[PDB]
């Protein structure tokens, strides 16, 4: 089947700026390529489509362009409303499509925002209670890339771990992230040193806040 | 005008039948030569089509679902109907419909109007409240700027409300979206920055509110010392 | 290359002009 990417995934635009995200297809789809918006919230309402024609209804700020591959929608005069998520959609085989992974336009700052980092031990409660979780905070961040990388004694954790982050701060266009590994007491009380190592744009190099299990 | 308005359960169990409807407005569904079609998007995730039907009764759907998925058409009330059968965690998700257009002559695929969607959550815990346990996260003894929380764990459904000193402190706050865990529970953390100086001069409250338990809590969050 | 065999039948009401989509097409009130 045709497999549409997308890029980037999270695009900053400055209001007034134009915001250009890209949409390639694996084979040649002509001109069937649609786009997609998504203001959060709410579902997606047509934008384009045959790669060019803009839907009734649609601020003439949005349009787009491409042929064969190489797909464009480009927002000239971002206005705020325009903040959202943005999906591709080629249909070559008719009736078959496939959907773009989708491109996220959020507000751009002017000063990159290193994460500041804090990492929770379980709480002494909890613990009595058979259940262990370790929490790692990133304070205010811009832009939205972040990696985080648990370590339970000097071992990457894997998918026992999850996340969770902000919406955009519509003061600092910041991002907030906490991610949570989850882990039973017993398993818990086995080892010693636990870190989550913080990667981003405004750290020079990956920052690591850890703990020892009953120290303090 | 055209409007398209999904109803269906709010939660549902595991291994039950999920059922949704459809209701077509401002219009007729045999009125042109249009597809009707459920697509749902789990949070944080892309559009997933499930399964498009005609007046007519002619259907195509998604292969990956088709041996749980039924889709039915009531041209008399004006409705398209889904059925999702042995469903898992995997259902979770807003399900939409969308009116789609399948033209031959200029090829034509696409989906407008959608409906607002209709949120749809599975869980074991369905049918049942669960009120929250309220752990601390406490400030790093090694604290310039600080941060402490609350871990609010294991409640069903949503929503908590959080504050922080009944609502006195809000600079700084980000109570994070609630996680829906493995155990049918969800999850979240809110969590304050403040001055390392004020530590053991300010006392922080966080307080925590799940309503559909009548469940109010005020964990006072205090360095380790 | 278009996919007929998707659907569980194809209504005529939507063939347009295409002759393949008329040949394995299912004729409705």
């Amino acid at each position: 089947e045709i497999v549409v990417t997308q890029s980037p995934v999270t695009l900053s635009v400055s209001p007034g700026e134009s915001a250009a995200l890209s949409c390639r297809a694996s084979r040649s789809v002509g001109s069937r390529l649609a786009w997609y918006q998504q203001k959060p919230g709410q579902p997606p309402r047509l934008l384009i489509f045959a790669a060019s024609t803009r839907e009734s209804g649609i601020p003439a700020r949005f349009s787009g362009s491409g042929s064969g591959t190489d797909f464009t929608l480009i927002i000239s005069g971002l206005q705020s409303e325009d903040y959202a998520v943005y999906y591709c959609q080629q249909y070559k085989e008719w009736p078959l499509f496939t959907f773009g992974p989708g491109t996220t336009v959020d507000s751009k700052r002017r000063t990159v925002a290193a994460p500041s980092v804090f990492i929770f031990p379980p709480s002494d409660e909890q613990l009595k209670s058979g259940t262990a979780s370790v929490v790692c905070l990133l304070n205010n961040f811009y832009p939205r890339e972040a990696k985080v990388q648990w370590k339970v004694d000097n071992a990457l954790q894997s998918g026992n771990s999850q996340e969770s982050v902000t919406e955009q701060d519509s003061k600092d266009s910041t991002y907030s992230l906490s991610s949570t590994l989850t882990l039973s007491k017993a398993d818990y009380e086995k080892h010693k040193v636990y870190a989550c190592e913080v990667t981003h744009q405004g750290l020079s190099s990956p920052v690591t806040k850890s703990f020892n299990r009953g120290e303090c | 005008q055209l409007q398209l308005q999904e109803s269906g359960p709010g939660l549902v169990k595991p291994s039950e039948t999920l059922s949704l409807t459809c209701t077509v407005s401002g219009d007729s569904i045999t009125s042109g030569q249009y597809y009707w079609a459920w697509i749902r998007q789990a949070p944080g995730k892309g559009l997933e089509w499930i399964g498009s039907i005609h007046y007519s009764g002619s259907t195509y759907q998604n292969p990956s679902l088709k041996s749980r998925l039924t889709i039915s058409v009531d041209t008399s009330r004006d409705q398209i109907s889904m059925k999702l059968s042995s469903v898992t965690v995997a259902e979770s998700a807003v399900y939409y419909c969308a009116k789609q257009q399948l033209s031959l002559s200029p090829v034509e695929n696409w989906f407008d109007p959608w409906g607002q969607g209709t949120l749809v959550t599975v869980s074991s815990a369905s049918a049942s409240t669960k009120g929250p346990s309220v752990f601390p996260l406490a400030p790093s003894s090694k604290s310039g700027t600080a941060a402490l929380g609350c871990l609010v764990k294991d409640y069903f459904p949503e929503p908590v409300t959080v504050s922080w000193n009944s609502g006195a402190l809000t600079s700084g706050v980000h109570t994070f979206p609630a996680v829906l865990q493995s155990s049918g529970l969800y999850s979240l953390s809110s969590v304050v920055t403040v001055p390392s100086s004020s530590l053991g001069t300010q006392t922080y409250i966080c307080n925590v509110n799940h309503k559909p338990s009548n469940t109010k809590v005020d964990k006072k969050v205090e360095p380790k010392s | 290359d278009f996919h007929f065999e998707v659907f569980n039948f194809v209504p005529c009401s939507i063939c347009s002009n295409n002759p393949t989509c008329w040949a394995i097409c299912k004729r409705i009130p």
